């Protein structure tokens, strides 16, 4: 399963999720912890805005 | 609560707006294109006349020829029925 | 007025005071505080629980070749993630006058 640009929700405007009509994966908090362990703050800004 | 998917295309009107925005258009050109796209019915025919659009523009510099050129660029839009 | 005060309390917090259930379901309702607290609140899924766009569910295989500074992305998964890049290259190369 992959996605480039599909459909988002009305509630909180996020994509659907677990392959329900071309969804996407879910990012983890351990993962953002590890990213901070890398300290790529601009990467997190892209992750939270783009 | 319920599933609340909340995902649907805006009758390609959002698709048309994105495609027009996807094409390189100037800020004034983008505004004119957005105004033209707003003047789109479900069938795909413009409700307002070109003179009505020019009046809604409210710019002395805005003319019939420029509006027609913008509409013609808008006419060859992404999906069919954009006449 | 006692009914009204109880109803307002249930609207704020049902789990604390009272038990409101739906039709044919005995489960409680999700009050204005319920969607704030617990594992299914706003604060949860705020910690980047939000869904990922360019991602998902690939399987692992052994790379005897494909040295460390490399990885193998299957081609069927490709052409989707970088589709905007494909469009940009196509427009830049004069291969697609239109999107």
């Amino acid at each position: 399963h992959a996605r480039s640009t599909g459909s988002y929700s009305l509630v909180t405007q996020q994509p659907l999720g677990g392959k329900a009509q071309f969804g996407g994966q879910r990012f983890g908090e351990m993962e953002v912890w590890a990213l901070e362990a890398y300290g790529a703050a601009y990467t997190l800004q892209e992750m939270l805005t783009v | 609560l319920p599933v609340y998917q909340g995902e649907t295309t805006q009758t390609l009107q959002d698709y048309l707006m994105w495609q027009v925005e996807l094409t390189p258009f100037t800020d004034t050109d983008r505004a004119i294109a957005t105004s033209i796209v707003d003047a789109v019915d479900d069938t795909g025919y413009l409700t307002i006349q070109i003179e009505d659009i020019v009046d809604s523009i409210g710019d002395d510099e805005i003319g019939l020829e420029e509006v027609e050129a913008v509409l013609k660029r808008i006419q060859r839009f992404d999906p069919v029925g954009v006449a | 007025k006692r009914m009204l005060q109880e109803a307002v309390d249930a609207l704020l917090d049902n789990g604390r005071r009272g038990r409101a259930i739906t039709g044919s379901n005995k489960r409680p309702l999700k009050s204005l505080a319920d969607m704030i607290k617990g594992k299914q609140g706003r604060f949860r899924q705020n910690l980047l629980g939000k869904r990922v766009d360019y991602s998902g569910r690939s399987v692992i295989t052994v790379g005897p070749y494909l040295r460390l500074h490399q990885c193998g992305l299957p081609k069927k998964m490709a052409l989707e993630l970088f589709k905007p890049f494909i469009y940009g290259k196509l427009e830049l190369r004069g291969l697609a006058t239109t999107i």
